[PDB]
RNA sequence: GCUCAUUAAAUCAGUUAUCGUUUAUUUGAUAGUCAUGGUAUAACUGUGGUAAUUCUAGAGCUAAAAUCUCGACCCUUUGGAAGAGAUGUAUUUAUUAGAUCAAUGUCUUCGGACUCUUUGAUGAAUAACUUUUCGAAUCGCAUGGCCUUGUGCUGGCGAUGGUUCAUUCAAAUUUCUGCCCUAUCAACUUUCGAUGGUAGGAUAGUGGCCUACCAUGGUUUCAACGGGUAACGGGGAAUAAGGGUUCGAUUCCGGAGAGGGAGCCUGAGAAACGG
């Protein structure tokens, strides 16, 4: 026949951000009985007040810049057609929706929790000798 | 940019391109993400030049100053600052590992012959995939085999025949860079032999015939692997 | 008659008949080596290399000069009916004056460095 | 000039006339030049930058071998006798690859005296050419392309080949 | 680099194939065949013309070589050798090269015989030519060696060329599979070759690419061919949005043009509008 025998960057790329939904990890943490490193309380808070304390997804992405600056030993700045979008919707997304640093956009999304589960997604049992292992 | 660099999409809008030179250049990692990009020895890009021109690195027996000098699968790239050794290795995510080795493994590199003809006034002669053409070979190397070189000069101290049931590596296609040690050859329309693999998991994977690298024998590899 | 044309034909010779194998498990025949045409297109005893497509399918008209058609049926999957579609391609190759070819004919040629404006291949293999 | 477009024409179906582009570069051509027998000229052509073609326009002298005894002679070279492709050229007396030509049997004579003893047909090859040793004129065949390496070399008709062509011009 | 005019097996996407080709740069291989020739540009010196120019005029200057095999021999140790001969580079066409053995198999009369089977192991330059190309009037470190002692004779490591090959950056064709609507398009093509053969030409090269001559074929209800496409629609081309429900940006369109036609020249590349 044919085939195409060819590499692929998107198979081996990572989609853990895509099913990624906030509240189901939220069930996590508390159900994790790990701690969590909370920082300190004023480390939080943006501009002395306006900008909203923090989103948990803040101190991640802004982690993940200072974990990277500290490798390359420089910083990253002002590049506009990407600022002008990511601190005008992005800051934006806090005052619309981020209520004392914690989101409450979560709720008003038409993204369903099933999507991300789905009983289980793939590899389902959908045979009678596949819902016996189950059991087992 | 392509997949295998590890580079961020960060830092700065264009990819620095790699120039011509024995590997492919979709095959190729240049030496600037070598250096400042992944083992993160520079920062700047004028921080590369620095230590070409001094002539810190080496690779593969020769003193190769050039910022985007291509560098690709299996290559000895010896470092003369703290006496290490590195060689270029694929990892199965899609992505190149830069590996350390010793001093005797320094020393040899293994190859792929692309093409083996008969050269001037009678002299047998194997070309390499890194483009090292050899005079007076062995007649028993011969296609898609690999070979051992000296790098001290360009002698082949050792050769495998490519036979089934043999230690491959994989440079090239969809399942690209495993182990898996050989199920056999398959023929097919237009060549495209499908030289199959079952890995340490034993589950069969098909690539191309111009894609096989012997990197040893059922059992033992000629080179350390990388462990993890 | 051999020498029918207007230019005299021979090999270029790169027994008074030099042959070659084409290779690939496809044996010279009978034909080839105590034969009497010359055919610098031929994979044996001429000057074209067989690398590429190694095809087979049926010959379908004969009715040409040293050149015959191949129809090559096959059956398409649409995805998203789930069907089938019977198919076929009517693909035109140079044949050799070797093999013994009318309608039938079950055939195999190899790609050729391609011969004239639509033969890529030529044939190497008839059963 | 000449361009080698493959849009034009019409498909193996019948589709046709696209003019996708326009004429460029590197699907040229150049063109004949229709060498006679004269002085010769020597003409220069530089292709894809680096190569040259030489063009062949007058041509004196080649270089032609017999067959039989495997020697090579350079020929001055005299009439051109037969072509298949197009018998307007050896009525403009034309070269071309495969053209039959007339020669001058006084080189591939003085070879044969000296180094042997003998004389040409008043140490044994055929009766067709020994008879035309004394004539003074050998038929030949050119083997080269004097549209591209200029030169006019070729070969002498021996064997059966030479019943072939002598067939022809009675 | 900008601007004007819309392409349906074409583009594009991947895939080959380059033993069908060309390639500056990249990299890897690779050549035993006069302490200095002869020219040459100017600047300049001064005179002028011209409405004018990055316009112009005339004058005087600066044979020998070495290696391959053969080895008479002599001498037992590191072994060493007389003389017997034999070898241009590129380019162009023609010619030339590119059955066996060992035993462990086997038999035997125990001396050896046998390759049936096995095990291994060997095989598969001539003659000419060329508006004669190269064979270095190249550079840096080491400054040594012999005697007729002249600033003689000889001698190491590189570097750069340079021929050819391979490599890569390419480019050119090419293989294959994958596009939207349509029977109120059933025949289409040979009505710019359509299908092919052969020969020549042209080209970097394949080739009906072009032209002779020769055969009547091609694709098709499995939909050819034709038509519609507002083909701002489409390409996982590519990350993307850590709940805005499927959002983004990026890249790719396709073609033509530089007042209009047409012809040309350099260059690895342009049929280049900063000729």
């Amino acid at each position: 026949t044919h085939f195409e025998d060819r590499f692929d960057a998107r198979e081996h790329k990572d989609r853990s951000n895509k099913s990624r939904m906030q509240a189901m990890e939220e069930y996590i943490r508390e159900s994790s009985d790990q701690p969590d490193w909370s920082a300190s309380i004023g480390a939080d808070i943006v501009n002395h007040g306006r900008g909203g304390i923090k989103s948990l997804r803040d101190t991640e992405k802004e982690r993940r810049v200072t974990s990277f600056e500290e490798d390359n030993f420089t910083r990253l700045n002002i590049t506009n057609k990407a600022e002008k979008r990511k601190q005008k919707q992005r800051e934006r997304n806090a005052r619309m929706n981020v209520i004392g640093g914690e989101d409450f956009g979560i709720f008003s999304s038409k993204r369903k929790l099933e999507d991300s589960t789905s009983r289980r997604g793939a590899k389902k049992t959908r045979s009678a000798w596949d819902r016996a292992q189950r059991r087992l | 940019a392509p997949h295998h660099w590890l580079l961020d999409k960060l830092s700065g809008c264009y990819a620095p391109r790699p120039s011509a030179g024995p590997h492919k250049l979709r095959e190729s990692l240049p030496l600037i993400v070598f250096l400042r990009n992944r083992l993160k020895y520079a920062l700047n890009g004028r921080e590369v030049k620095a230590i070409l021109m001094q002539r810190h690195v080496k690779v593969d027996g020769k003193v190769r100053t050039d910022t985007t000098y291509p560098a690709g699968f299996m290559d000895v790239i010896t470092l003369d600052a703290t006496n290490e050794n590195f060689r270029l290795v694929y990892d199965v995510k899609g992505r190149f590992a830069v590996h350390r080795i010793t001093d005797e493994e320094a020393s040899y590199k293994l190859g792929k012959v692309k093409k083996v003809q008969l050269g001037k006034k009678g002299v047998p002669y194997v070309v390499t995939h890194d483009g090292r053409t050899i005079r007076y070979p062995d007649p028993n190397i011969k296609v898609n085999d690999t070979v051992k070189i000296d790098l001290a000069s360009g002698k082949i101290t050792d050769f495998i025949k490519f036979d089934a049931g043999k230690l491959v590596y994989v440079t090239g296609g969809r399942n690209l860079g495993r182990i898996g040690t050989i199920v056999h050859k398959e023929r097919h329309d237009g060549g495209f032999d499908l030289v199959h693999i079952k890995d340490s998991l034993d589950n069969t994977f098909v690539t191309r015939l111009n894609n096989v690298f012997v990197i040893g024998e059922q059992g033992k590899p000629y080179i350390s692997l990388p462990k993890g | 008659t051999v020498q029918s044309e207007r230019a005299f034909q021979k090999q270029p010779h790169i027994t008074k008949r030099w042959y070659k194998n084409a290779g690939l498990g496809f044996k010279t025949p009978k034909t080839a080596i105590e034969g009497s045409y010359i055919d610098k297109k031929c994979p044996f005893t001429g000057l074209v290399s067989i690398r590429g497509k190694i095809l087979t399918g049926t010959v379908v008209s004969t009715k040409m000069h040293r050149t015959i058609v191949i129809r090559r049926a096959y059956l398409h999957y649409i995805p998203k009916y789930n069907r089938y579609e019977k198919r076929h391609k009517n693909v035109p190759v140079h044949v050799s004056p070797a093999f013994r070819v009318q309608v039938g004919d079950i055939v195999t040629v190899g790609q050729c460095r391609p011969i004239s404006k639509t033969v890529r291949f030529n044939v190497v293999k008839v059963s | 000039g000449i361009s080698r477009d493959s849009r034009h024409k019409r498909s193996a179906t019948g589709a046709k006339r696209a003019q996708f582009r326009k004429k460029r570069k590197f699907e040229l051509g150049r063109q004949p030049a229709n060498t006679k027998i004269g002085a010769k000229r020597i003409h220069s052509v530089r292709t894809r930058g680096g190569n040259k073609k030489y063009r062949a326009l007058r041509i004196e002298t080649g270089n032609f071998s017999w067959a039989s005894e495997g020697i090579s002679k350079k020929t001055r070279i005299a009439g051109v006798v037969y072509h298949p492709s197009n018998n307007e050229l050896v009525r403009t007396n034309t070269l071309t690859k495969a053209a039959i030509v007339q020669i001058d049997a006084t080189p591939f004579r003085q070879w044969f005296e000296a180094h042997y003893g003998q004389t040409l047909g008043k140490a044994k090859i055929e009766s067709s050419v020994e008879s035309q040793f004394s004539a003074g004129r050998l038929y030949a065949c050119i083997s080269s392309r004097p549209g591209q390496s200029g030169r006019c070399d070729g070969y002498i008709l021996e064997g059966e080949e030479l019943a072939f062509y002598l067939r022809r011009l009675t």
